[PDB]
């Protein structure tokens, strides 16, 4: 090609420079590998910087607590989807991960003790469900992903990883099921780089950007789920989309649900705190697939806010104006910014919004990504992910409240240090034929040039409101086929794409196509995964299929219930496949994985009814 | 794996050789008091040191000696408008470089470095400037 | 020492000072004293400030060691003429109050 | 029914050789766009012209991408309101004294490598102990980061300071000088002597001549200049 190939090689490339990609990138030099950070934006620009609420962790310093009853708050939030042995290595870890955060700098707010101050937070108790509401959400005011990103970042200058900022990556290269590295753009200078390396590290974020409302940075693309698809591999439970309860009404902005935890309550046009009747238990702090749907219907039934009927308000002014400034600055300034609300006196007004993906690409609880052949799981060699962008899966089916930014650390260090564990710095590294990723320039090239109907933005859009009205909090049979439709035909009316620029430097024109590919391949799998998946399960709510349905009706007394088989119910993980060529999806399912690490020291949870 | 000082040299290594444009800056900027009020207190300072230099070399080369030039000028039975008008040319620089002197000096304690305080002192200055000169200038 | 870059930012600071408080000295009790601390401060006072303007503005090793280099002699001739002034003519104080009685 | 606002943006292209800069103007409508200037380039670029180039990304004003001189100010593309004023064309530039990537891109790579070298990081003297307890911190002492650890590192209050324009090359510039504060007076850091013993030269912090429009001029409404100063007082006092 006319293209300019540069050959990089490293021990490990990481792709993304979030929370993830950071941790794992100067955890791997840190032990001594000689790692490359490929990032298409500077790490500190990263959605991470966005997170408000908090990280989760049982330090114990506003309770006695225990990182077993966060284990079983994360079993029961995932609604029974989620990998318990991932989840009991996420919350084990938490306490030494917040601490690692808080040692590197991280400016936690402080108890009059001088340790970290922890708030309440959605779904979360002590003594196993059954003693009241936990306050551990280590907190940074409620900037704490600003200030976690700034911190990890701050720290990884202080390591010899070979940063490339601002180039995008376009495919992984796979030799024989192993990944070889990744191919990518410079964007500052036009150029093409294969990065070769023994080890890959997916760490590139969600896609809340294939909906047309989101908190989501218009940089969460999709992209590292794309490349996985691209590569022939499955992503795992991408229907799984969470709408966190309160993004502000209009611009989507996230306002933390660390309001509710330090005492705001949502009310609707009669001013009813709702939540008391939809979950008399943990009110206002219930899980957010729990208060999403339950905001959802008092405005479809008809008790809405504001002159259209269409939000609901989140009231933060009976709280002390101190409290709201200590605890509350971020959204305080966004309220006013976006909505003129000044929260000492009026409400905000909110409605659930599209947030976070809790499907991505499979790993093991070590990191390793996966592949399911024949009712066994298979480790991808060479290839990690953590983060957003994978399926551990600690979130299952709905994710709670603080635990991606924990998850983040968790896992990108889990990565480091698998790959430390697994395999020596130096080591040869390996070959890719010569013509490597050639497809991924052709790719490029074709959208760099592309004159036909119907421009980016445009089809963008129609992804956008198609997702947003057939994929939505509520889901019926014939709305998400309908869907399908609608993005299959949308993913073939990409051959009308039309481009304006031809240049090669700086063409964002040309870089929004790109992630415009990326978004439609992670759509595709989500509307597909959820119409065929008939059932209602955390986040994933049908109408046509109200029930959740597992191996038993763990409703009733198990003794004498047939049990049933795998293909005849839902707890199992999504997995989807796309023929690019076409944009046909194709779904198979694994187990959900019920064992922990060690069942002396943290037992398995079974399956229950799930209420708040 | 570049330390600072290596992005930096390479920074303008880079640009230094290349194509791209220095954006504009001084011609697009958006004027506020207290920069104009910046520029006025440095050209205020180099105006009063150029003549208090200057004073010094006429004291060094000029044929006669002050008050002959002193004389000269009284016996030019200049205007008392033209003398107030010269003798305000002539405090006004020191007037203002003086009290925003001392609000320089204020803030060098670290006060006064919120942007309204910033916006208060500089007309506090303007006006302590003004008040000072027309009053020096009837003297 | 190395310090030098703050203990120069403070002198600055203390000279400014000290020649704000010789302008009242100059009106209360005009005369030798505050004619020659005033060439003093009037002309350390003005070389600093000189050099913060070349610092900012001056550029490359040589224009900078010759801009500097003036500086100095430009200083150095204006502190004698001063002096100059103060000894064999009527001194500061003096020359203001006689162009303020034309 | 519609109110036509006129935008004039900044526009270079690498690509094209000999392009020489120029200014395009751009017709929007206000009742169909959003109340912010990106919104405006957001609309622009799906609708008239794809070939105009910006960092974005959160649009919340808190990653800091968007920088850049709007109505001769620097500010948040996605925090600054249109100005709905139709008779009046807003000036849309890149961030002022900087080179210009492409558009409204400037090559930002200094202004990182200036922050990366006063080593934004927790330092203490005996780290063989990290990783095993949370270290404690008083509430009144973390207090002190308050209006220093918000900081998004857009660059607008130093690409605003004059003192930049000129020294940019050697001068840390207000964004990471008030960061060199902020750990300065984090009181678990133990390397306060060190990081002021860095800034004893003409030009790391005492191009600062207190013009202040780095106040001014940040989205944040955060106090480079009073961090500055308090550098300053704190450079004239310690003792090594
Ligand atoms: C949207 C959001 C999410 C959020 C939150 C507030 C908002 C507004 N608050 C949270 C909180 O208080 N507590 C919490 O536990 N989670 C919170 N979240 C969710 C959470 O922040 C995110 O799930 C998480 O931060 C994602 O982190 P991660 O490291 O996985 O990814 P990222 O920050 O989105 O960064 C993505 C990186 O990948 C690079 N990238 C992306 N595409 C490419 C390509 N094509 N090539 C190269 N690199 C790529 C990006 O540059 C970026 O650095
Ligand atoms: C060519 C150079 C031009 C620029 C150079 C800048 C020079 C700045 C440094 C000058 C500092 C000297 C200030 C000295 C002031 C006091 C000296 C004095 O005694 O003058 C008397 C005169 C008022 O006299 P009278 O009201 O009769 O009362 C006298 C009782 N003590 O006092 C006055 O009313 C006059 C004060 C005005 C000073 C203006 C100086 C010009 C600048
Ligand atoms: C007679 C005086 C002369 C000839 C003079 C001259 C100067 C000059 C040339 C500068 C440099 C300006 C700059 O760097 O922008 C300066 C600065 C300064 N002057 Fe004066 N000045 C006089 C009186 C005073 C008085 C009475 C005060 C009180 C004062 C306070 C200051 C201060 C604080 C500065 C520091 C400027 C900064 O920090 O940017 N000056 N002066
Ligand atoms: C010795 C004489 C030296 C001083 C005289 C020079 C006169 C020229 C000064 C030019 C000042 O120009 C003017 O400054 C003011 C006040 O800071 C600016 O005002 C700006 O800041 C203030 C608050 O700080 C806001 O109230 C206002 O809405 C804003 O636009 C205004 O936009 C600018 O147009
Ligand atoms: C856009 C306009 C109003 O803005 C400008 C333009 C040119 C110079 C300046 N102001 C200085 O040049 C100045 C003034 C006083 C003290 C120190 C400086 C310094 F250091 F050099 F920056 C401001
Ligand atoms: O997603 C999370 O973990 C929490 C979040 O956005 C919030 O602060 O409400
Ligand atoms: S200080 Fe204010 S303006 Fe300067 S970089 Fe930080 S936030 Fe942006
Ligand atoms: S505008 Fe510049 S000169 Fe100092 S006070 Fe701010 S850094
Ligand atoms: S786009 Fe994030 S600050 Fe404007
Ligand atoms: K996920
Ligand atoms: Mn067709």
């Amino acid at each position: 090609t006319q293209y300019p190939v540069v050959d990089h090689e490293f021990d490990a490339v990481v792709v993304g420079a979030g929370g993830a990609g950071l941790r794992a990138a100067f955890g791997l030099s840190e032990a001594g590998f000689n790692t490359a950070c490929v990032t298409k934006l500077f790490p500190t620009r990263s959605h991470t910087v966005a997170a408000q609420g908090g990280i989760n962790a049982a330090l114990g310093n506003m309770e006695d607590d225990n990182w077993r009853w966060h284990f079983y708050d994360t079993v029961k939030g995932s609604d029974w989807l989620g990998d318990q042995d991932a989840i009991h290595y996420m919350t084990e870890q938490a306490p030494a991960a917040v601490i690692e955060l808080e040692n590197y700098g991280m400016p936690f707010s402080r108890t009059e003790e001088g340790k970290i101050y922890q708030r309440a937070f959605g779904g979360q108790s002590l003594q196993f469900g059954k003693g009241g509401q936990a306050h551990r959400c280590c907190c940074v005011a409620d900037r704490t992903g600003h200030s976690l990103l700034h911190t990890l970042y701050g720290r990884s200058l202080r390591y010899d990883t070979s940063y490339f900022v601002e180039y995008f990556a376009l495919d992984l290269l796979m030799e024989n099921g192993e990944c070889r590295g990744v191919i990518a753009l410079c964007i500052e200078d036009g150029t093409i780089h294969r990065f070769r390396a023994k080890n890959t590290v997916i760490a590139t974020g969600g896609y809340g950007r294939t909906y047309f409302s989101c908190t989501s940075a218009h940089t969460s693309t999709g992209d590292g789920t794309a490349m996985v698809t691209r590569a022939g591999l499955p992503c795992q439970d991408l229907e799984f989309v969470q709408f966190h309860p309160t993004g502000i009404y209009g611009a989507g902005c996230l306002i933390t649900e660390g309001c509710r935890g330090e005492g705001g309550i949502l009310i609707n046009s009669q001013g009813e705190r709702f939540m008391e009747r939809y979950a008399p238990v943990a009110k206002d702090l219930a899980s957010r697939d729990v208060v999403s749907r339950s905001m959802t219907i008092e405005i479809r039934e008809g008790r809405g806010c504001g002159p259209e009927k269409d939000h609901v308000y989140l009231q933060l002014h009976h709280l002390p104006p101190q409290q709201l400034a200590t605890r509350l600055p971020g959204i305080s300034e966004t309220a006013m910014i976006f909505a003129g609300v000044d929260v000492t006196k009026e409400p905000i007004p909110v409605l659930p919004t599209v947030h976070y993906n809790m499907g991505g690409i499979p790993t093991n609880y070590k990191g390793q990504v996966i592949t399911h052949v024949n009712g066994e799981d298979k480790v991808v060699p060479g290839l990690y992910a953590c983060g957003e962008a994978a399926s551990a899966s600690v979130h299952g089916a709905n994710r709670l409240g603080a635990n991606s930014l924990l998850d983040l650390v968790v896992f990108g260090r889990a990565c480091a240090l698998t790959i430390a564990e697994t395999c020596k710095p130096g080591e040869p590294v390996p070959s890719i034929k010569p013509n490597a990723g050639e497809e991924s320039v052709a790719n490029l090239d074709k959208l760099r040039f592309a004159d036909g109907t119907i421009r980016t933005s445009e089809a963008r859009l129609n992804m956008q409101k198609t997702m947003q009205s057939h994929a939505a909090v509520f889901r019926t049979g014939s709305i998400l086929q309908e869907g399908c439709e609608k993005l299959s035909q949308i993913y073939r009316d990409l051959a009308h794409l039309k481009t304006f620029d031809r240049g090669i430097v700086w063409n964002t024109d040309l870089v929004e196509t790109l992630e415009l590919q990326n978004l439609m391949l992670c759509a595709l799998q989500t509307i597909y995964g959820a119409e065929a998946r008939k059932e209602s399960r955390g986040a994933h709510a049908r109408e046509d299929y109200k029930l959740r349905i597992d191996e038993f009706d763990y409703s009733k007394p198990l003794q004498g219930q047939q049990k049933r088989p795998f293909e005849e119910h839902w707890r199992k993980h999504t997995l989807s496949y796309v023929d690019v060529k076409s944009g046909k999806v194709t779904l198979k399912y694994r187990p959900v994985i019920d064992r922990t690490l060690n069942e002396e020291d943290c037992s398995s949870v079974p399956p229950a009814i799930r209420s708040y | 794996a570049t330390t600072a000082k290596e992005e930096m040299a390479r920074f303008w290594e880079k640009n230094t050789k290349s194509s791209r444009p220095l954006s504009p800056h001084i011609s697009i900027y958006k004027w506020s008091l207290p920069m104009a009020m910046s520029i006025t207190h440095r050209g205020t300072g180099v105006a009063l040191s150029l003549g208090v230099s200057l004073f010094s070399l006429a004291a060094l080369l000029l044929p006669e000696q002050f008050p002959h030039y002193v004389a000269v000028v009284k016996s030019l039975s200049l205007s008392p408008a033209l003398i107030y008008s010269a003798k305000f040319a002539l405090v006004f620089p020191l007037s203002y470089h003086t009290w925003n002197g001392i609000r320089h000096l204020v803030w060098d304690m670290g006060k006064g470095f919120k942007l309204s305080q910033v916006e208060q002192s500089g007309v506090v200055v303007l006006i302590l400037t003004l008040l000072s000169s027309a009053a020096i200038a009837a003297m | 020492s190395s310090k030098a870059a703050s203990l120069h930012w403070t002198s600055e600071r203390a000279v400014s000072a000290l020649l704000l408080g010789l302008l009242p000295a100059a009106y209360l009790y005009p005369g030798p004293a505050v004619d020659y601390s005033l060439a003093a401060a009037l002309t350390l006072h003005g070389h600093w400030g000189l050099g913060q303007v070349i610092t900012d503005y001056v550029h490359g090793d040589t224009p900078i060691k010759v801009a500097n280099t003036g500086l100095y002699v430009l200083s150095a001739i204006t502190f004698t003429g001063l002096c100059y002034f103060n000894y064999y003519d009527v001194g500061i104080c003096k020359a203001v109050a006689m162009l303020w009685s034309i | 029914t519609s109110r036509i606002k006129k935008f004039s943006i900044y526009r270079w292209d690498p690509d094209k050789p000999g392009d020489k800069p120029r200014m395009q103007t751009y017709e929007v409508d206000l009742n169909k766009c959003g109340p912010m200037v990106l919104d405006a380039l957001i609309k622009i670029k799906n609708e008239l012209d794809s070939t105009l180039t910006f960092r974005r990304s959160c649009r919340e004003g808190i990653c800091g991408s968007c920088a850049m001189n709007i109505a001769g100010g620097n500010t948040l593309a996605c925090t600054k309101k249109i100005d709905p004023d139709l008779s009046k064309t807003t000036k849309i530039y890149p961030l002022p004294h900087m080179y210009v990537v492409k558009d409204l891109v400037p090559d930002l790579s200094n202004f990182y490598a200036q922050y990366k070298s006063i080593e934004p990081y927790l330092k203490k003297k005996d780290e063989s102990k990290q990783g095993k307890e949370q270290y404690l911190q008083s509430i009144e002492d973390r207090q002190k980061l308050d209006g220093l650890y918000e900081c998004i590192l857009c660059a607008c209050c130093s690409t605003s300071c004059p003192s930049y324009w000129w020294n940019g090359d050697k001068y840390l510039g207000p964004a990471v000088l008030m960061q060199a504060y902020r750990w300065m007076i984090d009181s678990r850091d133990d390397y306060t002597e060190e990081r002021l013993a860095q800034l004893q030269d003409p030009f790391s912090l005492y191009r600062c001549h207190t013009i202040m429009n780095c106040t001014r001029t940040c989205p944040k409404g955060l106090n480079p200049g009073k961090a500055i100063a308090e550098i300053k007082k704190m450079m004239a006092t310690y003792k090594e």
